[PDB]
């Protein structure tokens, strides 16, 4: 689930505000 | 101006110690090796935070048989680069040398190492090779005359050491607003003349980046 | 005007105008500055010019011309000497030792005129050199003598003690032959006894400091040599150590002296001398401790403040630390009561690790390998160590390097990686506090963040793996963070390519997480349609750099997944590189070619291969229809751009999948070799039309382009391929007749070195399966390429380069296309390659000399035959005499190595009898003669001609030993080294060459 | 209270920046020679609405053009180079004193060159007025 958590975060990771 | 010191420029014969002068001095590289007779003084000022600094540089000649008074040049010399090149291990070898004679006649003086060429693909004097400025205090930069890479590094440190100062730093040269000069008839021939070789002689190094 | 008058030697030298031609060159500028140059150098280079020396170091008030002086008479000793009368060499040496001893009683000239004292003393040198000790026994004694007298003449004799030593020790391997060498260093060995002597008393009795530094300077200098006993079995170490530790004046040159005692040959089992050599190091970290600075100083702020000579100083430092720990440490490591000197020696380390210096910190960080490597492997260290390497961590982590600068961080990266070992939880625990103060600001900004993540990433796959996973995603979560808390699309950008050079550096760990790994390569295809800055080249390298470590997890069908990924990659590829570069697509195509080649699966392969190259074979088929039919269309810029890039993404995938390429090779090869055909036309047509600039124009180079990026594919695939059958029988048939006539057909300028390239991978690969093949190589491109670099040295590099490879790989391979050459064509062959040896260049240096070892070895293999008799009575002396020229002239001293067993490779034909015909021709020696007698003969001969100063003794010794020693490779070496010391002076000795 | 612990392009705005390598042609010779490479920019000055051309060399940062973008020069192209300038300038002051020369200056792409000759021609437009 830590490593689930973490990938999630990381798809909506942007260069944008 | 008023402020200047004399910097010999040694190494080995095609290392590229003409060329990075012209660099320095008109922006130009030149592609063809002529080799140097004796010397040659070129002054070179830099504009910095103290005010400007002025090197007489005294390019030497590398070839033996071209090598003139030889250290008659290194005489009340205030700095030097030494030159090598990273593709050719005898200008490393000799460096040892070149160092020699140097020292003997500027016992106590800000020197540089300067490993040229490091734009060529297939180096061959590696980095992990070059020890030579430990001992003897010289401070050594990877260079290229051709990529500008690290051009200013030996000058800027130079510079830090003879004047005392280690945060002086390069600056802008003050831009002047440029004249509005109408031209005449008399230079539109030459102009045009000029023009029409210009455009019809290709630039050099279409593949290069800029 | 007046000045050109010293030139003119038919009258008196006029003394004040060389002053003014010597004064207007040191002190003027411009014109006035470069005529006195010219007329300075043609009056140094006179031959008579020493004989008017005495003459100006009298006369002359001003120490630069008297400096020039020296300079010609420096010249006569070293080269003329022995030819001289044995009067003036008596005359010459009195009046260097008199005008020595004469500028030191006076005070003023002491003082003042350095430069012209040293050169004397290096004059005086030189005539010892020639001299010493043969022709002036009593040197050494009358010089120890003058030393009690007056302290000028002392301070004196010892910087002329260290020339000494460094022309006869240091400097000698080059400039002498051996034999003088060994008579000079004997020399000094057996009369340093009486040096050291008068060196040790005053050091004691040390009255004056320019004395003492002088002294120490020529001490430096013996222990480059000196045997042990000297510095152990005498008070000197304890000198060193203490007194002149204290005073900054000698500090300099004494710290220098002690980190070459360290190097010193030494017993490694005396207990004595164990002892000794810790109380020197005790004593010199107690001065520094009390003199200089205490263990906790900042040395990062006085190294950058510059004051003084601090920097030198500390340079020393180091090294000093470093060498003597490096041999030394272990002394330190047993002891309870040496344990606070080994850790305050090794925080001095730390301290000057601190300092903002990159070649400094490269000396520190080798010796940090050293220890960290021997903590790793040693039993029971490291434990004494664990404060020492805990600060190391942090010093290592603050000044990490980016990958780009290769050599620095590989040995930050090994240092880092053993640190890692030592303690995983103290690392895990800096990397992450650097961190949070990252997230919290203090330490915030775009370089501090980048070394960060350069550290982190070098050390993976040395943490356990479950260690690995839980730091992983700290380390990750924590960034992402990072990138959501900043503002400002640059901030962003430099948080998100640091969380993708992280994620790229920790294979393993998305190699056990597929969903997150396919997470990391989706949006890495949302970053290759980001315009800013830096993105998009990020991207594809991130995405090439995970695919090279990953690449069985995208050949391969995942749990829970229809298709193995890279089906999934290839079916939006048009959508994923729309908004990148040409060039950004190659290395995504090239990507994608890496991960097909995992498939063994031929039917698989072979299909994924098509798949991918969809998009380029359907612009290419409608491009080969469209420029077939009408060539009118392959003039507009824009095809031309369209084809190139179809070519260099063909390249891109063929790198990466080599034999596997091949069905995408077949799909388009013959249409291609049809488009090279045409590209050729429009060269050769637009040359005709435009002129030799035409070659210059956007329009032709990118129809070059297109040939260069087709022959570049078809040296990769030959380059790689596995069966060559299918090379030979389809490839290169067609190949041949495409590029080989258009490349002798065209004028120079148009003429592409790549072909020759393209030619020397077929030679290599398959030339001993096409002998017909290679023949039409030679007949196509080889006398045209020699006519286009024959002329000199610089013009066509590419070709001259890439023509020397071709010849060298075709000697190898195809040797029977040089036996099918007509004679007159054979003879352009070994112009050619004796061309070669003449090059400065050392890519064309070295395969000239390749290629004449080689022929050699190849005409020696045919044995006892007509062609191999005919080209030894043709050619063996051309390539001896030819080997001669390039290694006694001065000009081709890096080639000296193969140059030398070229020679000796010559040589050795004759001394074993392998060549069978006489070498001389008809009635030119009696009829029962040797090759070997001849040989002697035509050497001796040659080299009387090329150097008419050699005697005949020197000649007929040199030759002598030289044929002796053509069996032993460095001994040869060694006699050519000496000939070439001889070649450079008059009456050298001829004994010399019995050196053994 | 306690007492507290005791270039010349200020007059100009950039209406035009671009990264550029600029080339003289030595007349002597038959070749062309490297001057500087850096950003070149266009600067409008506030007080006489003049646009010239300012470009420093990188690191250096010394003076390799100078010159105001006169209404009379034109942009030709170079043979060798569709990316690519050449023109004849009266007067240039990157090395102290006014001196004619034929310049030539390259960009990173066609697409650049095409935006300079542009922006050349919207500051001569203002420099008639
Ligand atoms: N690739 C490359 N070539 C260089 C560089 N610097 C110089 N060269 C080449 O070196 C050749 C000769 O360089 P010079 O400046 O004449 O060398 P030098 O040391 O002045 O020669 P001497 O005058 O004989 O001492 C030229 O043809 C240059 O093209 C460099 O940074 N990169
Ligand atoms: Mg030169
Ligand atoms: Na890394």
């Amino acid at each position: 689930s830590t490593v689930d958590e973490m990938t999630k975060k990381f798809g909506t990771l942007t260069i944008h505000d | 101006p008023q402020v200047q010191f004399k910097l010999v420029l040694v190494g080995d014969g095609g290392t590229g110690k003409t060329t990075f002068v012209k660099r320095h001095l008109t922006g130009e590289f030149e592609k063809k090796y002529v080799a140097t007779l004796g010397v040659e003084v070129h002054p070179l000022v830099f504009h910095t935070n103290r005010g400007p600094i002025k090197f007489n540089v005294w390019d030497t000649a590398g070839q033996e048989k071209f090598g003139g008074l030889r250290d008659g040049y290194y005489i009340q010399a205030q700095c030097a680069i030494i030159m090598f090149d990273v593709t050719s291990r005898v200008t490393y070898k000799n460096v040892p040398n070149w160092h020699r004679d140097l020292v003997r006649v500027c016992e106590n003086i800000p020197i540089v190492l300067c490993g040229n060429k490091v734009d060529i693909k297939d180096r061959k004097v590696k980095a992990k090779s070059i020890v030579f400025h430990r001992k003897k205090n010289l401070q050594y930069y990877d260079i290229s005359a051709k990529s500008n890479y690290n051009f200013e590094k030996p000058f800027l440190w130079l510079a830090r050491k003879l004047i005392g100062d280690p945060n002086l730093e390069f600056v802008a040269m003050p831009a002047l607003a440029p004249p509005e000069v109408v031209m005449d008839p008399a230079l539109a021939a030459q102009a045009e003349h000029d023009l029409e070789v210009a455009q019809t002689t290709a630039l050099p190094d279409e593949d290069d980046d800029l | 005007g007046s000045m050109e008058g010293i030139l003119d030697f038919s009258n008196d030298l006029d003394i004040a105008l060389l002053d003014q031609v010597v004064s207007t060159f040191y002190q003027g500028s411009g014109v006035q500055q470069k005529q006195a140059q010219e007329i300075l150098t043609k009056f140094q280079d006179n031959p008579d010019a020493w004989q008017k020396a005495d003459q100006i170091l009298q006369f002359s008030t001003n120490p630069q011309s008297k400096f020039i002086a020296l300079s010609i008479l420096d010249k006569l000793i070293t080269r003329k000497w022995k030819l001289l009368p044995n009067d003036h060499r008596i005359g010459i040496r009195n009046f260097v030792v008199g005008m020595i001893i004469s500028m030191c009683q006076d005070d003023e000239v002491f003082k003042t005129q350095k430069n012209l004292i040293n050169k004397s003393d290096l004059t005086l040198v030189q005539i010892l050199k020639q001299e010493w000790p043969q022709n002036w026994p009593e040197f050494i004694p009358e010089l120890i003598g003058s030393s009690s007298s007056s302290v000028n003449v002392c301070e004196n004799n010892m910087i002329v003690l260290k020339l000494l030593s460094e022309e006869v020790f240091d400097f000698s391997a080059e400039q002498m032959t051996q034999a003088k060498a060994l008579h000079l260093k004997n020399s000094m060995s057996k009369e340093f006894e009486q040096i050291f002597k008068l060196c040790f008393q005053v050091l004691e009795q040390g009255s004056s400091s320019s004395l003492i530094v002088a002294t120490l300077e020529s001490l430096l200098r013996y222990l480059h040599w000196i045997p042990y006993r000297y510095i152990y079995e005498t008070n000197i170490l304890e000198l060193l150590s203490t007194k002149f530790m204290t005073s900054p004046d000698t500090r300099a040159i004494t710290l220098k002296c002690l980190t070459e005692v360290s190097n010193l040959k030494i017993p490694q089992d005396n207990d004595l001398i164990k002892r000794q050599t810790v109380l020197f190091f005790q004593n010199t970290l107690q001065q520094i401790a009390t003199s200089v600075m205490p263990v906790t100083a900042d040395l990062k702020a006085t190294y950058a403040n510059a004051n003084g000579n601090d920097q030198s100083f500390l340079q020393d430092l180091a090294m000093f630390l470093t060498t003597y720990l490096a041999r030394n440490r272990a002394l330190l490591e047993s002891d309870e009561s040496l344990r606070e000197l080994l850790l305050n020696a090794h925080q001095y380390l730390i301290q000057l690790s601190k300092i903002e210096e990159r070649e400094l910190f490269k000396t520190t960080l080798d010796y940090w390998h050293n220890l960290v490597a021997d903590l790793f492997y040693e039993p029971l260290k490291k434990h004494i160590y664990e404060e020492i390497c805990s600060q190391l961590r942090l010093v290592i982590i603050e000044n990490m390097v980016r990958p780009e600068e290769i050599q620095l961080y590989k040995s930050e990266r090994e240092v880092l990686v053993y640190l890692t070992h030592l303690n995983v939880i103290d690392t895990e625990e800096i990397m992450i506090s650097k961190l949070a103060r990252q997230i919290d600001g203090s330490e915030w900004s775009w370089h501090n963040i980048n070394t960060l993540s350069w550290a982190i990433g070098s050390i993976s796959g040395t943490m356990s793996e479950d260690t690995e996973k839980r730091f992983v995603v700290t380390v990750i979560k924590d960034l992402l963070g990072l990138c959501e808390q900043k503002r400002g699309k640059d901030n962003k950008a430099v948080v998100a390519s640091d969380i993708m050079y992280v994620v790229g550096q920790y294979p393993r760990f998305l190699k056990a997480h597929w969903n997150f790994l396919r997470t990391v390569i989706l949006k890495l295809f949302e970053f290759m349609h980001e315009t800013h800055e830096g993105v998009q080249d990020m991207a594809c390298d991130t995405f090439i750099k995970i695919v090279q470590k990953c690449k069985y997890h995208f050949v391969i069908q995942q749990p829970r997944e229809s298709e193995p990924f890279i089906q999934t990659i290839i079916r939006d590829i048009q959508k994923t590189t729309a908004d990148l570069q040409p060039q950004q697509v190659h290395t995504f195509y090239k990507a994608c070619g890496i991960i097909i080649s995992e498939e063994r699966s031929v039917a698989e392969r072979n299909r994924l291969l098509s798949d991918l190259m969809q998009l380029p074979n359907m612009a290419w088929d409608t491009i080969v229809e469209q420029s077939t039919a009408n060539p009118t269309l392959l003039l507009d810029s824009e095809t031309v751009k369209i084809i190139a890039n179809i070519i260099k993404t063909n390249v891109a995938v063929c790198t990466s999948m080599g034999a596997d390429f091949y069905p995408q090779l077949g799909h388009i090869y013959y249409n291609m070799l049809q488009l090279y055909r045409a590209v050729s036309s429009m060269i050769s047509a637009q040359v005709a039309a435009e002129g030799l600039i035409a070659t210059k124009t956007p329009k032709v180079r990118g129809l070059r382009t297109i040939k260069k990026e087709i022959l570049k594919l078809v040296e990769t695939y030959i380059s790689k391929a596995r069966n060559l059958d299918d090379v030979v029988k389809v490839l290169v048939e067609p190949l041949l007749n495409a590029v080989l006539e258009d490349y002798m057909n065209n004028v120079p300028d148009a003429r592409d070195a790549e072909v020759l390239n393209c030619m020397t991978t077929v030679v290599e690969k398959v030339g001993h399966m096409i002998p017909q093949g290679v023949i039409l190589i030679l007949q196509s491109v080889f006398e045209c390429t020699l006519d286009m670099i024959n002329k000199d040295f610089t013009e066509y590099p590419e070709h001259r380069v890439e023509f020397y490879k071709l010849l060298k790989v075709i000697n190898e391979k195809s040797f029977a296309a040089f036996l099918e050459l007509p004679p007159a064509a054979f003879k352009l062959f070994v112009d050619a390659i004796c061309w070669a040896f003449k090059h400065n260049n050392r890519d064309v240096e070295v395969n000239g000399l390749q290629i004449a070892l080689d022929l050699v070895k190849n005409i020696e293999r045919m044995g006892n035959v007509p062609f191999a008799n005919e080209f030894h009575k043709n050619y063996f002396f051309i390539f001896v005499s030819e080997t001669f020229f390039v290694l006694t002239d001065s000009d081709h001293k890096s080639g000296f190595s193969k140059q030398a067993l070229l020679l000796m490779k010559l040589i050795s034909l004759v001394y074993d009898n392998k060549i069978s015909v006489p070498l001389y021709q008809e009635a030119e020696v009696p009829q029962g003669t040797s090759n070997q007698v001849y040989l002697s003969q035509y050497l001796a001969n040659m080299l009387s001609n090329a150097f008419p100063h050699l005697t005949s003794e020197q000649i007929a010794s040199f030759l002598s030993a030289l044929t002796k020693q053509c069996k032993d490779l460095v001994v040869f070496k060694g006699t050519l080294r000496d000939f070439l010391v001889q070649i450079k002076e008059v009456g050298g000795d001829p004994t010399d060459y019995l050196f053994a | 209270h306690f007492e507290p612990v005791v270039t010349m392009e200020e007059d100009e705005e950039v209406l035009y920046k671009v990264r550029a390598k600029l080339f003289r042609f030595d007349a002597d010779a038959k070749e062309w020679k490297e001057r500087g490479t850096g950003d070149c920019k266009f600067l409008k000055n506030k007080k006489t609405n003049k646009v010239r051309i300012l470009m420093r060399r990188d690191k250096t940062l010394k003076i390799c053009a100078n010159h105001i973008i006169a209404p009379e020069y034109t942009l030709k192209p170079n043979v060798g180079s569709d990316r690519s300038w050449v023109y004849a300038c009266t007067a240039d002051i990157a090395e102290g004193e006014a001196e004619a020369f034929t310049f030539a200056i390259r960009f990173g792409s066609k697409e650049n060159a095409d935006k300079f000759k542009e922006e050349f021609e919207k500051a001569q437009e203002i420099n008639k007025k």
